[PDB]
């Protein structure tokens, strides 16, 4: 099985660099070229360029020649892309690839996850957790909605979890938005009416960036 | 660079229904060699592209054959016979015939449903955002199809414009509706200044607007 696992998500400030990593298995690293795409969290695919790890020869899109600098160490089967003088608009998801379709029997098109990379002069934040409980009176239908508000935090991604998980079905976490240079984020969460509040719902958020874990259970009233 | 142009930019497909994809590039992909380097790849949400169809009309492994690709020189085309929830997400043509290779702008695939209103919710600020000084008023509107929607704020019966975000979720999978959060963000001050907090909800579902509304006298 054709494998390509890149480096987790980075954060970086203005003018300085980061180095992503992109690990190959399941077929000879040396043989294809290794591509690197970037997607703006809003618009399409655009290549930056390729290097074959066969003998290190790198290939760049003009707008990057200078932007990025492709490496590789065959050795661990590795290709490393290095971005500098970042800026907002660098801020995205970069995937590296194999791509080849003139190969008779085997036809090669494997992306790795990609890796997120966040440009920013924001410093890393905790997230405020808040319950959202149904308002006064709210308790006649035959279900009932519940919510969890996370506000302030930085940089993301937050783990959203309702009962640690073994309430999933029902459920909306919105994408994340920025307020001020922070981000906020929520979720709404739709049970039988009588199941709570006689039957628990606790809203747990995690924030790797600040190693928080926090629960927050939905108390009524 | 070579530029590929993708139509329509949304399709809207009901389950079991045909779709196509129309992709034009501003020039020949024949390759010398005599290829013609015309892809499909379907990204769906929060997952990495992945190859439908490669050389204008080979499908890769693993692809059903309700998936076929078609057309030549700078006119080509992707067909979907039989669409089903999982083909949600984004079409992306794709050109390697010429360096770089390039990507059509993407085709957002919608699943068709009956229309369905949105269901309403509305929440105060909670007390431990109160105590930290601030408010935020939250309002959800869920499963709701279409898209479109309108929402807007009232604090004592006149229109709030400015301190409301929203976010949509992307259509959901066994649903094929959305939802969203409307967060209306004031002071503490500035909210214990006035009693009522309205939401409204606009949608072709109806022509009255959906309200939720409390009292803070009254919570």
């Amino acid at each position: 099985e054709v494998n390509l696992q890149q480096s987790g998500t980075v954060l970086a400030r203005p003018g300085a660099s980061v180095r992503m990593s992109c690990k190959a298995s399941g077929y000879s690293f040396t043989s294809y070229w290794l591509h690197w795409i970037k997607q703006r969290p809003g618009q399409g695919l655009e290549w930056i360029g390729g290097i074959y790890p066969g003998n290190r020869d790198t290939r760049y899109t003009q707008r990057f020649k200078d932007k990025a600098k492709l490496t590789a160490v065959t050795s661990a089967n590795t290709a490393y892309m290095e971005l500098s003088s970042l800026t907002n608009e660098d801020s995205a998801v970069y995937y590296c690839s194999i791509i080849y379709f003139d190969y008779a029997d085997f036809i090669m098109d494997y992306w790795g996850q990609g890796t997120t990379v966040t440009v920013s002069s924001a410093k890393t934040t905790a997230p405020s957790v808040y319950p959202l409980a149904p308002v006064c009176g709210d308790t006649t239908g035959s279900s009932v909605t519940l919510g969890c508000l996370v506000k302030g935090y930085f940089p993301e991604p937050v783990t959203l979890t309702w009962n640690s998980g073994s309430l999933s079905s029902g459920v909306h976490t919105f994408p994340a938005v920025l307020q001020s240079d922070l981000y906020t984020l929520s979720s709404s969460v739709t049970v039988t009416s009588s199941t709570w509040p006689s039957q628990s719902i606790t809203c747990n958020v995690a924030h790797p960036a600040s190693s928080t874990k926090v629960d927050k259970k939905i108390e009524p009233r | 660079d070579i530029v590929m142009t993708q139509t329509p930019l949304s399709l809207p497909v009901s389950l079991g229904d045909k779709a196509s994809i129309s992709c034009r590039s501003s020039q020949a992909l024949v390759h010398s060699n005599g290829n013609t380097y015309l892809h499909w790849y379907l990204q769906k949400p929060g997952q990495s592209p992945k190859l439908l169809i490669y050389k204008v009309s080979n499908r890769f492994s693993g692809v059903p054959d309700r998936f076929s690709g078609s057309g030549s020189g700078t006119d080509f085309t992707l067909k979907i016979s039989r669409v089903e929830a999982e083909d949600l997400g984004v079409f992306f043509c794709s050109q390697s015939t010429h360096v770089p290779r390039t990507f059509g702008g993407g085709t957002k695939l919608e699943i068709k449903r009956a229309d369905a209103a949105p269901t309403v919710s509305i929440f105060p600020p909670s007390s431990e955002q109160l105590t930290s000084g601030g408010a935020s008023v939250v309002c959800f509107l869920n499963n709701f199809y279409p898209k479109d929607i309108n929402v807007k704020w009232k604090i004592d019966g006149s229109e709030r414009q400015n301190g409301v975000l929203n976010s949509w979720t992307d259509q959901d999978s066994k649903d094929s509706t959305y939802s969203m959060s409307s967060t209306l963000t004031l002071t503490k001050d500035e909210y214990e200044r006035h009693n009522s907090y309205t939401c409204e909800a606009t949608h072709k579902t109806s022509t009255s607007p959906i309200v939720k509304s409390f009292n803070r006298n009254e919570c």
